[PDB]
C-alpha cells in the first residue's frame, strides 16, 4: 500500500504509479454485478445484471442503466452514487455540446470529454476520481453502431463489444471465441430483438445457472433512440428462445 | 430618460423659545394640481426628544427620517442607551445627506428639541448637507408669507425669549391661518410637535378647505 | 476490517480494498440513533418514530418528531440532530423552489435525486464531513405512493418497508414477515396498526418510550401528510400492546 | 462549500440587500455607516452622472437648492509674527432668523483655519473630514501637522473627485514652528498656490491695492489688524482673526 | 486565510534531485516503447500499440497526433496527460502563432510551448509533474526537418534517432549501430521497423504498431485545388496495409 | 436569467475603494505614485464617456457561465451548481504562476474550452510594482 | 481581447462588390466580383474575395474589410480546433453557429456581412449571415451593392433542378451583371464550386 | 487514547461513530455560572447570577436585549455570546426595517440553529460553545427557547444552564404547576424564579452585586434589573 | 422598465364603517389598442388583503411573483401561518414600498401605481398608496390615474373626513364604487365595461366579485 502520503491524493510514488487511481478502480467492483455490450448491425444492446437481494426494496427503483441524450445511453459499473453524479453531468455535456455546435453529440467525443474530466481528477491534489467505470453505447449517425468505454485513470477506448464486472473474463473469453468462429466483428442479425436474446445467451453461458426476468436489465439503441427495456419485453425476449 | 424627483408641495415652521421648541407644518398631500390626501403627517418623533421635518419630495423625506431612526436605534445598542443630543443628531443628518452627494435628496430639512441646558434649539439643513441653528426658520411654498406676518408680531432681537408656549402656538396658528387665505398649496389641516421637558406634545387643528 | 488506521483520518480518502472509511463511520453514527421505521400500503405511506420520553417542562405541542418537508412529502431521520435539520430544511427549499418553477407538487423520486446529490456532494472533499444520518421520507405524487431511504453515502433506494437506528434488525426483521404475510397489499389502518406494533417490538432498552405516527393515503387523507389523532393512536397503542403482551 | 449551497438556495434580492453596501447604509448590520474615515458617496448607476447631475442641480424650491458661500471678500496675510485673517460679516437675510452670529471662516483646528467661498456644504464637510485627518496625523506622529501636509490632504482629496460636481475655493492659514506662517489656497479644480496675501471675494482688487499700499514685513499686530480692517472696510462688520505659533485668536468687530 | 495557498508538490531532496520529477521518469520508462528517426528527406516516428483486451478496436485510439499539417508527436507514458496536452499544444499553435504570424509555427517553438507547460506543473501546489515524456517530429522553411524529445520535467533535445520507453536502452543501441548522415527516407522507414521488432513480444503485423512521417507535401490531402502555392500537409500516417505490405518486402 | 449582463454601473464612490493601492502616510487617500498610470487619472473620470459596448465585453462571460449556473440549480438542483463552483474554485485557488498570466489547461476543460478560440486567448495582454513580491501580497492577502 | 483604449482621445480628436451563392442538385457554387476599391479610386483590378474557413467550406464578405477578414480567420481556427479534437470533417451548422454567437456578443460593433456556402457529410448547404448575429437559409443569395442586379439574373433562370455547368453559368452570369451595372464592381469573376463527394474546386478570374 | 487520534476537527467521525469536537464545545457550557429561564402565560422571566474577576473588578452581562420584544441571557464563551447576540439584534432589525414587523421566537431560533449548524461541518473554524436562553412576547403569547451550540433549540416552560444548574432544573421540574399559572403578577413569578436559582448555590449568596433579572410580558417592554432594581426579590 | 407598453388603467378604493372596498377594470391595452380583454389587476394577497395595481402588465406580473413568493415563504417552515403568524396588510405594503423606492433608487423602476387594501387583526382598515417614485401617502378615498381625477371627488362625496367613515354602510359605499366606475368607463378611451371588485370586512372575511358589468347607462340623449 501506499507509504507517506499517495494515501490521500495523486501523487507519484517511488514506482511511478498513483495508488488512489488504482483503489479507485477497485471500488468499481463493490456491487458485484456484470454488464455487457454488443453491437448489430443497426442497434447496440448493453445487458446488465440485476442483484436484489433485500426483499424490503422496491425492484423497478434499482438500476444502473441510464439515458444521456436521445441517442446515447450509459451503463456505469461501480456504487450508485458516482453513478447517478456521472449521468447528470453527461447529461449537461450532452446538452451543451448540441448548444454549441449546432448538432448532435457523438458517442466517442462524449467519452473524451467524461475521460479529460477524469484525467483532471487524476492530477490535482484536493480532487478524487470517481470509482465507477463507464460504457457509452449508440448508433452514431457517421460510425454506425458505437460502444466506448472510459475508466478511473482517464483512459478511453472503443470496442467491437465489452463485458465489466468481477467476472469480464470469462465473457471476454467467449466473446472472442464467437468472434473467431464467425469472423465479424458485429453481430448479422435484422432486429434488435435477436441482439437482445443473443446478448442474454451469452451471459447466461458464461455466468451460467441462469435467471429470471427480475435478474436483468436490458438497453438498446437504434439509430433514432435509446430506450431501456421493461420487464415483460425481457420475459419475451428470454421465452423466445 | 426617466426623472427620479417629484415634488409634493408642503410647509414647515420651527421655532425656538426659552425653554421650549416647536415644529409645524401643514398636513395636505398634493401632486402639482390634485389633493392626494388632506391628512399626512409630515413632522416625526424621533427619539429622545428630537422631532424632525424633511419637507419637499415626500420619498426623500420618508427615506431620510428611516434612516436617521434605525441610526438612533443602533446608537443606543451601542453606547449603553446614552441620549442622543440635538447636535450630535444635527451631524448625523449632515451626513446622511452628504453621502448622496451626486445624487442628492430633494429636500428642506428642520429638526427641533433642547440643548444640554434645556434651551430650545432648532437646526436648518440645506439639500446637501449645509446646516445651521436659527431661532426661527419657515420653509416650502408661502414661507415668504409666513416669516413677514411672525417678524411683525415678534422682536427676535414683546421679545421671543419672554413669550410662552401657549402664545407662540397662537401665533404659528395665525400665520398658516394667513397663509392657507393666500397660498393654493397650503391648508386643510396644520399639526404641531412641543419638545419641553416633559417630552412631546401633538396639536393639530383644522384648516380651510377640509 | 472495520477499523481502517491509514486511511480513516480523510473524507475524500479510497483505502486499498476501494473503501470510504469516512462514510462508514457516519454510517456507524447512524445505527446509534433512535429507531424509525416506514411502511408503504396500496396507497399511502406510514411513518412510525419511537421518541424518548423527556422531561415535563417541554411544551407538548412544540417537540415533534417527524418532520414535514411539504403537503405531500414526510420524513423521518436517525443520526445527528442538526444534519437531520440542514437536509429537512434543504429538501424543503427544494420542494419549494420545483413547486414554483413547475406547478406542480415535486414527484417523489425527483426530490429524493435532489437530495442524494446534495448528500453525495459531500463525500468529495476533505473540506467537508459527510451527514451523519440516515432519512426515511416518502408521499404520494401523480404516480402513486413512494417510500425511499437515504444514506450518508447518498446512496438511496425506494422500499416496500425500511428500518434504521438501534432496533433495526428487529423492525427489518418484523417489516419482512410483514411483507410476506400480505403478498396482495396493505391498508392504511392495518399499516399503522404494524407500524405501532413493530415499534414497540424493537424497543428493548429501563427507559419509557412513546410513539409518533404519522399518514400520507390517498383515500384517507386525499394525498396529504397528517399527524395521528387522539383514537386511531390509542387503538394502535392498545394494539401493540395487546402483542406485546 | 456550504456558503456556495447558500449562494444558490431560494424577495432579499429586489430589496437589493443581498449587497453588504446597502445594508450597511441604511443600518441594517449596525452603525458601520458613521464608521467610514473615507466617507462612501452615492454616484447615480447611468452612463452620464455628471449630466445627470449638472441638469438636475440647475432646475425649483428655494429651500431645496443647494447653498452657495457668500461672494463676499475675505483677506489673509502673514506681516511678521502670524497670519491676518479679515472677512465682513454683514450677513444676508432670508426667510429665517439666526440665533447666533454666522462666521465664514472655519475652524479646522485651534491652530488652521479656512475661509467658504464656494458651495457651502462642500466647504464645511470637507474642512471637518481635514480636521479628522490632522487629528490622526497629529496622534500618530507626536508632532503638529505641517500646513502643507494639510494643504495637501485637501487638495489631493479635490482632486480625486475632480469635474464631479463639487466647488470649493478654501485658503488653508496656519503657523508652525518649522514653517513659520503659511498661506495656502486650495481650489476645487486641484489648485494649490502658497502665497503671502490673498484677497478673494466680490471685490477684492480695492483690497489688494490697499495692501500693496502699506504692506511691510515690519507690521506690528496691532497696525497688521488695523490695515486689515482698512482694507476690508475699502473693499465694502469685520471680524478678525489673528493666527500665532500658539493659536488663533478672534476679534469679533477690532 | 489558510486556503489563499497550497504547498509545493515538487520539493528538493536532501542530495539535490526533485523526486516527483523522477518518479514520473520512472512511470514514463515503465511505458510502450516509441522512437523516432531522423532522414535526410523525411523524419520517421513510431510506436507499438497497446490493447486491454482483442475486443478493443485499435484504431479508435491513436497514440500518433498531428500537431500542424508539418508537426507530429508520439509518446510514452501515460495516455491521458498526452491527450491534454495535445489539445492544449493544437491550441496554443493558433493562439499564440497563427493568429499572429499568418503562419504555423515551426518545430522547435511549438516543442518550447509545450516544454514550457510541462515546466510549469513541476513548480505548483496542486498539480503533479506530467509523467509523460514526448518526441516531436516536424519540417519548416527555414530549418528543415527536426526531431525533439521533450521530458517530464520540461527539459528538450533534438534527436539524429532516439527511443523511449522500457526497451529504450537497447533499441538506442540498434539505432546508434544503424545512422548515417546519408540515410533516406524508405531506409529510415525499414530501420524502424527493424527496431520496433526487437521490441514486441506479441504480434508484429500491421494492427499492433503505429507509424507516422513528416516527408513531402500531399496535395492530395488538402481537400481543395486551385491554388498552386498552397502546400499540402506533409505528416503522413501510414495506413495498416502499407505497413503490413512493408513487413511483407 | 440574463443574456446581455446588467447592473455594470457603480453605485458607490470613494477615495479608499482601492484597497490595493492605499497611501501609507494617508490611508485614507490613494497612492498615486504605486498606481503608475500617468499620475494624472482621478477616479472621477472613470465614472462618465465610456464606450457603451464595454462593460458588455468585460461581463459577457460571466453572464453566461450565471445563467447556466441558474439553469442547472432550476432543473437538476443545488448540487450541480454547487458542485461546478466548488471544483472551479479549487482549481483557480491552487495556481500561483507569478510569472505567467495564461489560464490553465484544467480550467479550460471545465470551461469546455479546450478547441475554443476568442480575441481574449490571441491578446492576452514600470518604475514600482509589477514584481513577484506584489503578487505574494496580493494573492495571500497579507 | 480587443482594446477599448485611446477612445475617448480619438472622440475629442474628432470633435475638433457583388457576391453570389447558388445552390445545384448535388453541390454550391460562390462566386464574386475581383474590383477593390478606396473609395471612388479603383485600388486593385484583380483582389480575391473568396475565402475559405475550411477546405470545403467558404464565404465571402462585405461590410467592414478588416471584420470580415479577422471574423473569417477566427471561426476557421475555431472549426480547425474543433475538427481535430472530434476527428470528423467540419459540419457548416457548426461554423454557422460560431459565427452567429461571435456576432451576437459583439451587439453589431463587428461590421461583417457574410454568404457562406459549403458541403459535408451531411450534405450541401448556404447561408446568410447578418452583422447583428441573424443568419438565414436560401437556394440562391447575393450580397453587396451589385445585389439587386445579381438577385435579379438568379431571379430570371433558377429551377430546382440543376446541373453543375447550369449552375456555373448563372452565378458567373449574375457577376456580370453586377459587374456591368454597379459602379463598386467590376473586373473579374471568382468562382468555388463544392460538390458532394469531391475536392472544392476554386477558379480564380474564371471567364476573363 | 483511541478518543486521541479522532479528535483533530469537526470534519472527522471517530471509528465508533462520535464527533468529538462538537461534545467539546457542548462541554465548554459548564464553565459558565447558572442562568434560570421561566415563563407563565402571560409574562415570561430570566434571572442570572453573575460573576466578578476579583474584589476590585466588575461583574459580567449576563442578559443581553434583543429587540423591545425579546432576549436573551447567556452561558459560556464570550466571543460566541457577542456574535451570537448581535446576530439576533441585526435579525429583529431587519425584520421591522423591512416588513414593520415583530421577529417572532421560533424564527430567531429557527435562524440561530441554522447559522450554528454550519461550523460543524466544514473545515476551518470551530463550533460555538454559549448555551443561550431565549424570553421573548409576541403574537402567540410568551416564548422560552433554550439554544444548544451543536445547533439545537427547545422549546420549554422552563429551564436552567449552566454549573450546578441541575438543582434549579430539578426545582422546576418539581414546581411547574404553581409557576405555570402565575398570570398578570410579575413579581411572583420571579421571587420563583430567584427561589429556582437559589437551589443552584454553592457556598454562595444572593446579593444586589451578583444578581439579574429580566421580564417581558404582554403591557412590559423586555426589562433588565440590576443592582439596587432587585434589592426587593432578595 | 424604460416605457411602459402593455398597460392597466385604474383602481378604486374606498374606506367604510368595517372594510374597504377595492375595484379595477379588466383590460390590458397596446397603445390605443385594446388589446387584451381578461386581466385580473386585483390580487388578493391571503385572506385580508388585497393589492390593485395600475400600469406596466410585465412589471404587475413580476409584483405578482414577488407576492406569492412572500406568502409561500410566511409558511416556510411557521405551523402557525394561517394563525396569528399570518401577513397583515401594513407587513405586505411595507414590503412593496421598500422595493419600489430601492429600484426607483436604481433607475430602473417598476412603472406601475400600486394600492394596498384590507383589515389589520386588531379589525382596523389599512389603505395605502405607493407608485414608481417611491412616493406613499393615505386617505380614506384612494385611486390612481384617471380615476384620481374623476372618481376621487364622488368617493370623496360620501367620505370626505375620518369622521364619516362610521357612518358610511357597504351598500353605500359599493353603489358609490360602482357608480365611479361607470363614470369612468364613461369617460377614460383606455376603459373597459367589465371589472373585478373586492371587499374586505373584519366580520365576514374577503368577497371577491369577477365579471362585473357596467348596467344602466344613458345613451339615449342623442338628439
Amino acid at each position: 500500500s501506499a507509504a507517506g502520503y499517495d494515501r490521500h491524493i495523486t501523487i507519484f510514488s517511488p514506482e511511478g504509479r498513483l495508488y488512489q487511481v488504482e483503489y479507485a478502480f477497485k471500488a468499481t467492483n463493490q456491487t458485484n454485478i456484470n454488464s455487457l455490450a454488443v453491437r448489430g448491425k443497426d442497434c447496440t444492446v448493453v445487458i446488465s445484471q440485476k442483484k436484489v437481494p433485500d426483499k424490503l426494496l422496491d425492484p423497478t427503483t434499482v438500476s444502473y442503466i441510464f439515458c444521456i441524450s436521445r441517442t446515447i445511453g450509459m451503463v456505469v459499473n461501480g456504487p450508485i452514487p458516482d453513478a447517478r453524479n456521472a449521468a447528470l453531468r453527461a447529461k449537461a455535456e450532452a446538452a451543451e455540446f448540441r448548444y454549441k455546435y449546432g448538432y448532435d453529440m457523438p458517442c466517442d467525443v462524449l467519452a473524451k470529454r467524461m475521460a479529460n474530466l477524469s484525467q483532471i481528477y487524476t492530477q490535482r491534489a484536493y480532487m478524487r476520481p470517481l470509482g465507477v467505470i463507464l460504457t457509452f453505447v449508440s448508433v452514431d449517425e457517421e460510425l454506425g453502431p458505437s460502444i466506448y468505454k472510459t475508466d478511473p485513470a482517464g483512459y478511453y477506448v472503443g470496442y467491437k463489444a465489452t463485458a465489466t464486472g468481477p467476472k469480464q473474463q470469462e465473457i471476454t473469453t467467449n466473446l472472442e471465441n464467437h468472434f473467431k468462429k464467425s469472423k465479424i466483428d458485429h453481430i448479422n442479425e435484422e432486429s434488435w430483438e435477436k441482439v437482445v436474446e443473443f446478448a442474454i445467451t451469452h451471459m447466461i453461458d458464461a455466468l451460467g445457472t441462469e435467471f429470471s426476468k427480475n435478474d436483468l436489465e436490458v438497453g438498446v439503441a437504434t439509430k433514432d433512440k435509446f430506450f431501456t427495456l421493461s420487464a415483460e419485453n425481457i420475459e419475451e425476449r428470454l421465452v423466445a428462445i | 430618460q426617466f426623472n427620479p424627483y417629484g415634488d409634493n408641495g408642503g410647509t414647515i415652521l420651527g421655532i425656538a423659545g426659552e425653554d421650549f421648541a416647536v415644529l409645524a407644518g401643514d398636513t395636505r398631500n398634493i401632486t402639482d394640481y390634485s389633493i392626494n390626501s388632506r391628512y399626512e403627517p409630515k413632522v416625526f418623533d424621533c427619539g429622545d426628544n428630537i422631532v424632525m421635518s424633511a419637507n419637499g419630495f415626500a420619498a426623500d423625506g420618508d427615506a431620510l427620517v428611516k434612516r436617521f431612526k434605525n441610526s438612533v436605534k443602533w446608537y443606543h445598542f451601542d453606547h449603553n442607551d446614552k441620549k442622543l443630543s440635538i447636535n450630535s443628531a444635527a451631524r448625523n443628518i449632515q451626513h446622511l445627506l452628504y453621502g448622496k452627494r451626486f445624487f442628492p435628496y430633494y429636500v428642506h430639512t428642520i429638526i427641533a428639541g433642547l440643548d444640554e441646558d434645556g434651551k430650545g434649539a432648532v437646526y436648518s439643513f440645506d439639500p446637501v448637507g449645509s446646516y445651521e441653528r436659527e431661532q426661527c426658520r419657515a420653509g416650502g411654498a408661502a414661507a415668504s408669507l409666513i416669516m413677514p406676518f411672525l417678524d411683525n408680531q415678534v422682536n427676535f432681537k414683546k421679545p421671543l425669549k419672554y413669550l410662552s408656549v401657549e402664545e407662540v402656538i397662537k401665533l404659528v396658528r395665525d400665520s398658516f391661518t394667513s397663509a392657507t387665505e393666500r397660498h393654493i398649496q397650503v391648508g386643510d389641516g396644520l399639526e404641531i410637535l412641543i419638545v419641553t421637558k416633559d417630552g412631546v406634545r401633538k396639536e393639530f387643528y383644522e384648516l380651510k378647505r377640509d | 476490517t472495520s477499523i481502517g488506521t491509514g486511511y480513516d483520518l480523510s473524507n475524500s480518502v479510497f483505502s486499498p480494498d476501494g473503501r470510504n472509511f469516512q462514510v462508514e463511520y457516519a454510517v456507524k453514527a447512524v445505527e446509534n440513533g433512535t429507531t424509525s421505521i416506514g411502511i408503504k400500503c396500496n396507497d399511502g405511506v406510514v411513518f412510525a418514530v419511537e421518541k424518548l420520553i423527556t422531561s415535563k417542562l417541554l411544551v407538548p405541542q412544540k417537540n415533534v418528531k417527524i418532520q414535514v418537508v411539504d403537503r405531500h412529502i414526510g420524513c423521518v431521520y436517525s443520526g445527528l440532530i442538526p444534519d437531520g435539520r440542514h437536509l429537512v430544511n434543504r429538501g424543503r427549499e427544494e420542494a419549494a423552489s420545483f413547486k414554483k418553477l413547475y406547478k406542480t407538487p415535486i414527484p417523489i423520486p425527483a426530490f429524493a435525486d435532489r437530495l442524494g446529490q446534495y448528500v453525495q456532494a459531500h463525500t468529495l472533499y476533505n473540506s467537508v464531513r459527510p451527514f451523519g444520518v440516515s432519512t426515511i421520507f416518502g408521499g404520494v405524487d401523480k404516480n402513486g405512493a413512494h417510500l425511499y431511504m437515504l444514506e450518508p453515502s447518498g446512496s438511496y433506494w425506494g422500499y416496500k418497508g425500511a428500518a434504521t437506528g438501534k432496533g433495526r434488525q428487529s423492525a427489518k426483521a418484523e417489516l419482512e414477515k410483514l411483507v410476506d404475510h400480505h403478498p396482495e397489499g396493505l391498508s392504511a389502518r392495518e399499516a399503522v396498526k404494524q407500524a405501532a406494533k413493530i415499534i414497540y417490538l424493537a424497543h428493548e432498552d429501563e427507559k419509557d418510550f412513546e410513539l409518533e405516527i404519522s399518514w400520507c393515503s390517498l383515500s384517507e387523507t386525499n394525498g396529504l401528510h397528517k399527524f395521528v389523532k387522539g383514537d386511531l393512536l390509542q387503538e394502535a397503542i392498545d394494539f401493540a400492546q395487546k402483542e406485546i403482551n | 462549500m456550504q456558503a456556495i449551497a447558500d449562494s444558490f438556495s431560494v424577495l432579499v434580492k429586489e430589496l437589493q440587500y443581498d449587497n453588504e453596501q446597502n445594508l450597511e447604509s441604511d443600518f441594517v448590520t449596525g452603525a458601520s455607516q458613521f464608521q467610514r474615515l473615507a466617507p462612501s458617496l452615492t454616484v447615480p448607476p447611468i452612463a452620464s452622472p455628471q449630466q445627470f447631475l449638472r441638469a438636475h442641480t440647475d432646475d425649483r424650491n428655494p429651500d431645496c437648492k443647494i447653498k452657495i458661500a457668500h461672494g463676499t471678500t475675505t483677506l489673509a496675510f502673514r506681516f511678521q509674527g502670524g497670519i491676518i485673517v479679515a472677512v465682513d460679516s454683514r450677513a444676508t437675510a432670508g426667510n429665517w432668523v439666526a440665533s447666533q452670529t454666522v462666521k465664514k471662516v472655519i475652524e479646522i483646528n485651534p491652530f488652521l483655519l479656512g475661509t467658504m467661498a464656494g458651495g457651502a456644504a462642500d466647504c464645511q464637510f470637507w474642512e471637518t473630514w481635514l480636521g479628522s485627518q490632522c487629528r490622526l496625523h497629529e496622534l500618530r506622529e507626536k508632532e503638529r501637522i505641517s500646513v502643507a501636509a494639510a494643504s495637501k490632504i485637501l487638495s489631493n482629496l479635490v482632486y480625486q473627485y475632480k469635474g464631479a460636481g463639487l466647488s470649493m475655493g478654501t485658503m488653508i492659514c496656519g503657523y508652525t514652528r518649522k514653517e513659520g506662517p503659511t498661506i495656502y489656497y486650495v481650489d476645487s479644480d486641484g489648485t494649490r498656490l502658497k502665497g503671502d496675501i490673498f484677497c478673494v471675494g466680490s471685490g477684492q482688487t480695492f483690497a489688494y491695492g490697499v495692501l500693496d499700499s502699506n504692506y511691510k514685513w515690519d507690521l506690528s499686530v496691532e497696525d497688521a489688524l488695523y490695515l486689515g480692517k482698512r482694507s476690508i472696510l475699502a473693499a465694502a462688520s469685520v471680524n478678525l482673526y489673528h493666527v500665532t505659533e500658539d493659536g488663533w485668536i478672534y476679534h469679533g468687530n477690532h | 486565510m489558510t486556503d489563499r495557498y497550497s504547498f509545493s508538490l515538487t520539493t528538493f531532496s536532501p542530495s539535490g534531485k526533485l523526486g516527483q520529477i523522477d518518479y514520473a521518469l520512472t512511470a514514463v520508462k515503465q511505458g510502450v516503447t516509441s522512437l523516432g528517426i531522423k532522414a535526410t528527406n523525411g523524419v520517421v516516428i513510431a510506436t507499438e500499440k497497446k490493447s486491454s483486451s482483442p475486443l478493443a478496436m485499435s484504431e479508435t485510439l491513436s497514440k500518433v497526433s498531428l500537431l500542424t499539417p508539418d508537426i507530429g508527436a508520439v509518446y510514452s507514458g501515460m495516455g491521458p496527460d498526452y491527450r491534454v496536452l495535445v489539445d492544449k499544444s493544437r491550441k496554443v499553435a493558433h493562439t499564440s502563432y497563427k493568429r499572429i504570424y499568418g503562419e504555423y509555427p515551426p518545430t522547435k517553438l511549438l516543442v518550447s510551448e509545450v516544454a514550457k507547460i510541462m515546466q510549469e506543473a513541476t513548480q505548483s501546489g496542486g498539480v503533479r509533474p506530467f509523467g509523460v515524456s514526448l518526441l516531436i517530429a516536424g519540417h519548416d522553411e527555414f530549418n528543415g526537418f527536426s526531431l525533439y524529445q521533450v521530458d517530464p520535467s520540461g527539459s528538450y533535445f533534438p534527436w539524429k534517432a532516439t527511443a523511449i520507453g522500457k526497451g529504450s536502452v537497447a533499441a538506442k543501441t540498434f539505432l546508434e549501430k544503424r545512422w548515417n548522415d546519408e540515410l533516406e527516407l524508405e531506409d529510415a522507414i525499414h530501420i524502424a521497423l527493424l527496431t520496433l521488432k526487437e521490441s514486441v513480444e506479441g504480434e508484429f503485423n500491421g494492427d499492433t504498431i503505429e507509424l507516422a512521417i513528416i516527408g513531402d507535401e500531399n496535395p492530395d490531402l488538402l481537400g481543395y485545388t486551385g491554388i498552386p502555392t498552397d502546400k499540402g500537409p506533409r505528416f503522413r500516417k501510414l495506413t495498416s496495409q502499407e505497413i503490413n505490405d512493408r513487413l511483407e518486402a | 436569467m440574463n443574456i446581455v449582463p446588467q447592473d455594470t454601473f457603480k453605485s458607490q464612490v470613494s477615495t479608499d475603494q482601492d484597497k490595493s493601492v492605499l497611501s501609507s502616510a494617508v490611508p485614507s487617500l490613494p497612492d498615486t505614485l504605486r498606481q503608475q498610470e500617468g499620475g494624472a487619472v482621478p477616479l472621477s473620470t472613470q465614472l462618465n464617456d465610456r464606450h457603451p459596448l464595454e462593460s458588455t465585453l468585460k461581463n459577457w462571460e460571466t453572464t453566461q457561465r450565471q445563467r447556466q449556473m441558474e439553469q442547472y440549480r432550476q432543473i437538476f438542483g443545488i448540487a450541480e451548481p454547487m458542485k461546478r463552483t466548488m471544483e472551479m474554485e479549487i482549481v483557480n485557488r491552487t495556481d500561483f504562476n507569478p510569472l505567467s498570466t495564461n489560464g490553465s489547461i484544467h480550467r479550460d476543460i471545465l470551461l469546455n474550452k479546450e478547441c475554443s478560440i476568442d480575441w481574449e486567448d490571441v491578446y492576452p495582454g514600470t518604475m514600482v510594482g509589477d514584481d513577484v513580491h506584489s503578487k505574494i501580497e496580493k494573492q495571500l492577502g497579507i | 481581447g480587443l482594446s477599448f483604449d485611446n477612445y475617448q482621445r480619438n472622440n475629442f480628436l474628432a470633435e475638433n462588390t457583388t457576391i453570389v451563392g447558388v445552390k445545384f442538385n448535388n453541390g454550391v457554387v460562390i462566386a464574386a466580383d475581383t474590383r477593390s476599391t478606396q473609395g471612388p479610386i479603383v485600388a486593385d483590378k484583380n483582389c480575391a474575395k473568396l475565402h475559405r474557413i475550411s477546405p470545403k467550406i467558404w464565404c465571402a464578405g462585405a461590410g467592414t474589410a478588416a471584420d470580415t477578414e479577422a471574423v473569417t480567420q477566427l471561426i476557421g481556427s475555431n472549426i480547425e480546433l474543433h475538427s481535430l479534437y472530434t476527428s470528423r470533417e467540419p459540419r457548416v451548422v457548426s461554423a454557422l453557429q460560431m459565427l452567429k454567437q461571435h456576432l451576437f456578443k459583439y451587439q453589431g460593433h463587428i461590421g461583417a456581412y457574410l454568404i457562406v456556402a459549403g458541403v459535408d457529410p451531411t450534405g450541401s448547404h448556404l447561408f446568410s449571415i447578418h452583422a447583428h448575429g441573424s443568419t438565414d437559409v436560401g437556394y440562391y443569395l447575393s450580397l453587396g451593392s451589385g445585389s439587386l442586379a445579381a438577385m435579379a439574373v438568379l431571379e430570371s433562370h433558377w429551377k430546382q433542378d440543376l446541373t453543375k455547368e447550369e449552375a456555373i453559368k448563372l452565378a458567373s452570369d449574375a457577376i456580370q451583371a453586377g459587374i456591368w451595372n454597379d459602379l463598386g464592381s467590376g473586373s473579374n469573376v471568382d468562382v468555388c464550386v463544392m460538390e458532394i463527394g469531391k475536392d472544392a474546386e476554386y477558379l480564380r478570374n474564371y471567364t476573363p | 487514547m483511541f478518543r486521541n487520534n479522532y479528535d483533530g476537527d469537526t470534519v472527522t467521525f471517530s471509528p465508533t461513530g462520535r464527533l468529538f469536537q462538537v461534545e467539546y464545545a457542548l462541554e465548554a457550557i459548564k464553565q459558565g455560572s447558572v442562568t434560570v429561564g421561566l415563563r407563565s402565560n402571560t409574562h415570561a422571566v430570566l434571572v442570572a447570577l453573575k460573576r466578578n474577576a476579583d474584589e476590585l473588578s466588575s461583574y459580567q452581562k449576563k442578559i443581553i436585549k434583543c429587540d423591545e420584544h425579546m432576549g436573551l441571557s447567556l452561558a459560556g464563551l464570550a466571543p460566541d455570546a457577542r456574535v451570537l447576540s448581535n446576530y439576533l439584534r441585526q435579525q429583529c432589525n431587519y425584520s421591522s426595517l423591512v416588513f414593520n414587523r415583530k421577529l417572532a421566537v421560533e424564527r430567531a431560533g429557527h435562524l440561530l440553529c441554522d447559522k450554528a449548524q454550519k461550523n460543524t461541518q466544514s473545515y476551518g473554524g470551530r463550533p460555538y460553545g454559549v448555551g443561550l436562553l431565549i424570553i421573548g412576547y409576541d403574537k402567540s403569547g410568551a416564548h422560552l427557547l433554550e439554544f444548544q451550540p451543536s445547533g439545537n433549540v427547545t422549546e420549554l416552560y422552563g429551564t436552567a444552564i449552566g454549573a450546578r444548574s441541575q438543582g434549579a432544573k430539578t426545582y422546576l421540574e418539581r414546581t411547574l404547576d404553581t409557576f405555570i399559572k402565575i398570570d398578570g403578577n410579575p413579581d411572583e413569578l420571579i421571587k420563583a424564579g430567584v427561589e429556582a436559582i437559589s437551589q443552584s448555590l454553592r457556598d454562595e449568596s444572593l446579593t444586589v452585586d451578583n444578581l439579574s433579572i429580566a421580564i417581558v410580558g404582554k403591557d412590559t417592554p423586555f426589562t433588565i434589573y440590576d443592582g439596587e432594581a432587585v434589592a426587593k426579590y432578595i | 422598465t424604460q416605457q411602459p407598453i402593455v398597460t392597466g388603467t385604474s383602481v378604486i378604493s374606498m374606506k367604510y364603517d368595517n372594510g374597504v372596498i377595492i375595484a379595477a377594470d379588466n383590460l390590458g391595452s397596446y397603445g390605443s389598442l385594446l388589446r387584451f380583454n381578461g386581466v385580473e389587476r386585483l390580487i388578493p394577497v391571503g385572506d385580508n388583503t388585497v393589492v390593485g395595481i395600475s400600469g406596466d402588465i410585465s412589471d404587475m406580473q413580476h409584483i405578482e411573483r414577488l407576492l406569492k413568493d412572500l406568502v409561500t415563504e410566511n409558511a416556510y417552515d411557521n405551523p402557525l401561518a394561517d394563525a396569528e403568524e399570518a401577513l397583515e396588510p401594513s407587513y405586505i405594503f411595507e414590503y412593496l414600498a421598500t422595493v419600489m423606492y430601492q429600484r426607483r433608487s436604481k433607475m430602473n423602476p417598476l412603472w406601475n401605481a400600486i394600492i394596498v387594501a384590507g383589515v389589520q387583526s386588531n379589525g382596523d382598515q389599512f389603505l395605502r398608496y405607493v407608485n414608481l417614485l417611491g412616493v406613499t401617502y393615505s386617505s380614506p378615498t384612494l385611486a390612481t390615474g384617471f380615476g384620481a381625477h374623476m372618481a376621487n371627488p364622488l368617493l370623496r362625496k360620501v367620505v370626505d373626513r375620518e369622521s364619516d367613515i362610521p357612518k358610511t354602510t357597504v351598500q353605500v359605499a359599493e353603489e358609490a364604487i360602482v357608480n365611479a366606475m361607470r363614470v369612468l368607463y364613461y369617460r377614460d378611451a383606455r376603459s373597459s365595461r367589465n371589472f373585478s371588485l373586492a371587499i374586505i370586512d373584519k366580520n365576514t372575511g374577503l368577497t371577491f366579485k369577477k365579471n362585473l358589468q357596467v348596467e344602466n347607462m344613458k345613451w339615449d340623449f342623442a338628439k
